[PDB]
């Protein structure tokens, strides 16, 4: 992945 | 009392696909601690994949109700992201349902 803009907290 | 949990079980349940019973044990992140944004993040980030990014755009402007600590900068960060793209898709539709191949708006006969 390339995001932590699509996991959750 | 718990907030984790809640926050880690829907946690797997947004990324399989059921981003709405994903959010149904978000909801408590929020109800638990109404004043917390990764409660609004969490759910917010399922209605982006559910596509009520106009619900979506207030649940991340909620976030930053909140975000006065350094333990909610990780979110913050995202009330920012999924905030926009929503906003930027929640109407977003150049190829309506807009087509006429019969009488005027206003006919009339008698």
């Amino acid at each position: 992945a390339d995001t932590e803009m699509e996991e959750v907290d | 009392s718990q907030f984790e949990k809640q926050k880690e079980q829907g946690n797997s349940l947004f990324k399989q696909g059921l981003y709405r019973e994903a959010v149904h044990c978000y909801d408590q992140l929020i109800t638990a601690q109404p004043q917390n944004p990764v409660g609004y993040s969490n759910k917010a980030m399922a209605l982006i994949k559910l596509g009520e990014y106009t619900q979506a755009i207030q649940m991340c402007q909620q976030g930053l109700r909140y975000t006065s600590t350094a333990e909610h900068v990780a979110i913050r960060s995202k009330l920012q992201y999924r905030l926009e793209l929503a906003q930027g898709a929640v109407g977003s539709v150049q190829i309506p349902v807009v087509e006429v191949d019969e009488l005027p708006e206003g006919y009339d006969r008698s």
